[PDB]
C-alpha cells in the first residue's frame, strides 16, 4: 500500500 | 453527432465537495461555459448510481460500510483502514452520495453512447480509475470508470480503455484483468515509492486476460513530443491488434506542468495530440477527467481538450468569469512547461516499444  | 457534456449545478456542487480537490469541478465548467463551449454539445443531466448499479463491481460489504460511515462521517472506524478509508481517502460526510453521483454520470455517459445519441460522451468530473471492488485507493471512493466499461460491454464487444493519467490506473486494470473483451492501456510514472507502486511493461494481465494488459513506464520530465510519439506507438499497435468498438479515455490533467506534484513535463497540446488520434479512430469514446492539482491548469486543460473534440480554436485570453483572478499572473490558456531535464533516455522507450509489441502479438 502506498499513499497517493 | 454533437458530444454529450454531462452536467448539472447540483453535480457540480456534489463534486467540488472532494477534500483533495475543492471547487475544482466548478473552475472546469465555469471556463468550458467562459468560452461558450457548452452551447456546442448537449448537456445531459446525470443520474445517481443505485446500489444494484454500483454492485456490479464493488461488493455489497465494502458499499455498505462506505454508506454507513458517510452518513455518520465517522472517520474512526475499525474497519475503514481495511477498506482503503484514511488519509488518501477520508470518511467524508456524505462521501457515499457523492461517490454515487460520479459513478452514475459516467454510466449516464455510457448509456447516451448505447443508444447513439452521440459519439463522444465527456464527463470531466469522473475517471477515477484507483478504487478496487472492495477498497477505496487514490482518492477514489468508488471506481466510475470500470462501472461505465460495464455499462458499454452492453452493446460493444471490445473496448479499449486509454489511461493518460500520472498515475498507473490499476483499479481498471486489476477490474479487467483475466478479460480479453477489455484491455487496459495506461501510460504512467513508474518509479519505485511512486504510487500507486504498480504497472511495469511486465504486467500483462493474468490468464484468459494475459496479454489484453498494457502498461507504459515512464519517468520524469517527459514532454509532448517524446509522450505523442510513445503514445501513438503504442495504440497504432494496440488498435490493430486488438480492433476495439469502443474507447473509454481517462485524461487526468496531473500530467501539466505546474501541478504541485511535480513529474511530468506536459501541456494539454501534447495530451490533444494523443486525443485527435483516438478520436480519427471515429469510434464511441467516454471521456473521463481523473488527477489534477493545480486547479486553474487542470480547468485550462480539460477546456482546451473540450475544444479538441469540438474541433475548434480557442482564444489564448481567458474570458472573463467568476475565477478569473485564479488564472495570474498571465491569464492566457496556454501552458509553458518547466525547465527541468526529462530523465527518459531514448532507447528505454523503444526498448519498452518493442516489448510491448511482442506481447500484442500474442493478441489476436
Ligand atoms: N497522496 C497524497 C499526497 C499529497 C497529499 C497532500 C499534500 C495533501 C493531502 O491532503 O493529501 C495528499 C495525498
Ligand atoms: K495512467
Ligand atoms: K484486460
Ligand atoms: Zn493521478
Amino acid at each position: 500500500r502506498h499513499k497517493k | 453527432l454533437v458530444p454529450v457534456y454531462i452536467y448539472s449545478p447540483e453535480y457540480v456542487s456534489m463534486c467540488d465537495s472532494l477534500a483533495k480537490i475543492p471547487k475544482r469541478a466548478s473552475m472546469v465548467h465555469s471556463l468550458i461555459e467562459a468560452y461558450a463551449l457548452h452551447k456546442q454539445m448537449r448537456i445531459v443531466k446525470p443520474k445517481v448510481a443505485s446500489m444494484e448499479e454500483m454492485a456490479t463491481f464493488h461488493t455489497d460489504a465494502y458499499l455498505q460500510h462506505l454508506q454507513k460511515v458517510s452518513q455518520e462521517g465517522d472517520d474512526d472506524h475499525p474497519d475503514s483502514i481495511e477498506y482503503g478509508l484514511g488519509y488518501d481517502c477520508p470518511a467524508t460526510e456524505g462521501i457515499f452520495d457523492y461517490a454515487a453521483a460520479i459513478g452514475g454520470a459516467t454510466i449516464t455517459a455510457a448509456q447516451c453512447l448505447i443508444d447513439g445519441m452521440c459519439k463522444v460522451a465527456i464527463n470531466w468530473s469522473g475517471g477515477w480509475h484507483h478504487a478496487k471492488k472492495d477498497e477505496a485507493s487514490g482518492f477514489c471512493y468508488l471506481n466510475d470508470a470500470v462501472l461505465g466499461i460495464l455499462r458499454l460491454r452492453r452493446k460493444f464487444e471490445r473496448i479499449l480503455y486509454v489511461d493518460l493519467d500520472l498515475h498507473h490506473g490499476d483499479g481498471v486494470e486489476d477490474a479487467f484483468s483475466f478479460t480479453s473483451k477489455v484491455m487496459t492501456v495506461s501510460l504512467h510514472k513508474f518509479s519505485p515509492g511512486f504510487f500507486p507502486g504498480t504497472g511495469d511493461v511486465s504486467d500483462v494481465g493474468l490468464g484468459k486476460g494475459r496479454y489484453y494488459s498494457v502498461n507504459v513506464p515512464i519517468q520524469d520530465g517527459i514532454q509532448d513530443e517524446k509522450y505523442y510519439q510513445n503514445c501513438e506507438s503504442v495504440l497504432k499497435e494496440v488498435y490493430q491488434a486488438f480492433n476495439p468498438k469502443a474507447v473509454v479515455l481517462q485524461l487526468g490533467a496531473d500530467t501539466i506542468a505546474g501541478d504541485p506534484m511535480c513529474s511530468f513535463n506536459m501541456t494539454p497540446v501534447g495530451i490533444g495530440k494523443c486525443l485527435k488520434y483516438i478520436l480519427q479512430w471515429q469510434l464511441a469514446t467516454l471521456i473521463l477527467g481523473g488527477g489534477g492539482f493545480n486547479l486553474a491548469n487542470t480547468a485550462r486543460c480539460w477546456t482546451y481538450l473540450t475544444g479538441v473534440i469540438l474541433g475548434k480554436t480557442l482564444s489564448s485570453e481567458i474570458p472573463d468569469h467568476e475565477f478569473f483572478t485564479a488564472y495570474g499572473p498571465d491569464y492566457v490558456l496556454e501552458i509553458t512547461p518547466s525547465c527541468r531535464p526529462d530523465r527518459n533516455e531514448p532507447h528505454r522507450i523503444q526498448q519498452i516499444l518493442n516489448y510491448i509489441k511482442g506481447n500484442l502479438k500474442h493478441v489476436v
